[PDB]
């Protein structure tokens, strides 16, 4: 589960949330977060629970409460409005996505 | 037969990986080194 | 820097098969797994599968069982992704990813860590 869209003023955090049963997030910490411009791969920002790769500053920065793992964009800008996907370990050794989300930067 | 089942391994999920054991390097040879000062005593002037 | 080099369109009509071939550079073929993801236009990616590049064993999505089989060559350093029956839906971009580190002693293979995205394909079914 993931929401639509969200959207934000320059300067300010958001939040996008990810909600999934016990076996996707809750049993194994395994989430990340990409972005993805349109006509473009999807970027590699988050990929363990809350770590971050090099050549990525901290703009962003993901947490998991529970059952549900939300990833924190402190500040905005511009370049901010790629469509964000959200992605687990689903158990089986098979790995399922979050849907998309769509962020308005005023 | 009647009534006797027989559990078998069915099917693996998943990558195939290697089954082990893991030690500290550090803390068996310090073992093997206190074993060795403590077995040098019973047969002296001899590399063991 | 590492790279893939992804093949080009397949215009074709259902029920043929595509192979889409992913080539690695800058990095040996042998350490990191390969996945793939699926994402039609207007939707969200789709999880594909992984295959583990150091023997060639694969694994598939729930319901991608029977249409997809994986292959690769270490010789050359590269993955074939072979699909069988297409449908009018099977109209999407194709991701060819790098994911965790092959290692002999634990399962990676789950590890969603897509470090490096190919350029992708499109696969258009008329
Ligand atoms: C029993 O004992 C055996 C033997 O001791 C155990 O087997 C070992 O278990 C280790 C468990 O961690 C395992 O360690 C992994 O090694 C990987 C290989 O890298 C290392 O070796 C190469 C060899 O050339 C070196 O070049 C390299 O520098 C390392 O020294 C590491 O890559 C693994 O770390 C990654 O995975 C963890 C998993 O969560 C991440 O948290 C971690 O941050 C690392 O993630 C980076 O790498 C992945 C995939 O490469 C990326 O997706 C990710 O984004 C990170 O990317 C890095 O690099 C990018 C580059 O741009 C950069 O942007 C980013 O910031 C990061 O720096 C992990 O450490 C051993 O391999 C394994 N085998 C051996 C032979 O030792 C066994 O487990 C024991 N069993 C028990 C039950 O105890
Ligand atoms: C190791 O393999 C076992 C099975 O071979 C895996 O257990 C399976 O885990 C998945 C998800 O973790 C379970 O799916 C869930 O099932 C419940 C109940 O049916 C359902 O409500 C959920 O929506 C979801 O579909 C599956 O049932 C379960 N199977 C068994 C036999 O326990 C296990 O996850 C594997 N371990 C790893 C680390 O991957
Ligand atoms: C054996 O070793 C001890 C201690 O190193 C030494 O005092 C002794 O002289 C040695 N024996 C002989 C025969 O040299």
């Amino acid at each position: 589960t993931q929401p639509a869209s969200v959207s934000g003023s320059p300067g300010q955090p958001i939040t996008i949330s990810c909600t999934g049963t016990s076996s996707d997030v809750g049993n194994y910490d395994l989430v990340s977060w990409y972005q993805q411009h349109p006509g473009n791969a999807p970027k590699y920002m988050i990929y363990e629970v809350t770590k971050r790769p090099a050549g990525i500053s901290n703009r962003f920065s993901g947490s998991k409460s529970g059952n549900t793992a939300s990833l924190t964009i402190s500040g905005l800008q511009a370049e901010d409005a790629a469509d964000y996907y959200c992605c687990s370990y689903a158990g089986s050794s098979t790995v399922i996505f979050g849907g998309g989300t769509k962020v308005t930067v005023l | 037969g009647p009534g006797q089942t027989f559990y078998a391994t069915g099917d693996i999920i998943g990558d195939i990986k290697q089954a082990h054991c893991n030690i500290s390097e550090e803390k068996w040879n310090d073992t093997l080194q206190k074993v060795g000062i403590e077995l040098q005593k019973h047969f002296p002037n001899k590399t063991i | 820097q590492v790279q893939l080099v992804q093949s080009g369109a397949e215009v074709k009509k259902p029920g043929a098969s595509v192979k889409v071939s992913c080539k690695a550079s800058g990095y040996r073929f042998t350490d990191h797994y390969i996945h793939w993801v699926r994402q039609a236009p207007g939707q969200g990616p789709e999880w594909m599968g992984w295959i583990n590049t150091s023997s060639g064993r694969s694994n598939f999505a729930q319901k991608f069982q029977g249409r997809v089989t994986m292959t690769r060559d270490t010789s050359i350093s590269t993955a074939y992704m072979e699909l069988n029956r297409l449908k009018s839906d099977d109209t999407a971009v194709y991701y060819c990813t790098t994911g965790s580190w092959i290692s002999l002693y634990y399962d990676s293979s789950g590890y969603p860590n897509f470090d490096y995205w190919g350029q992708g394909t499109l696969v258009t079914v008329t």
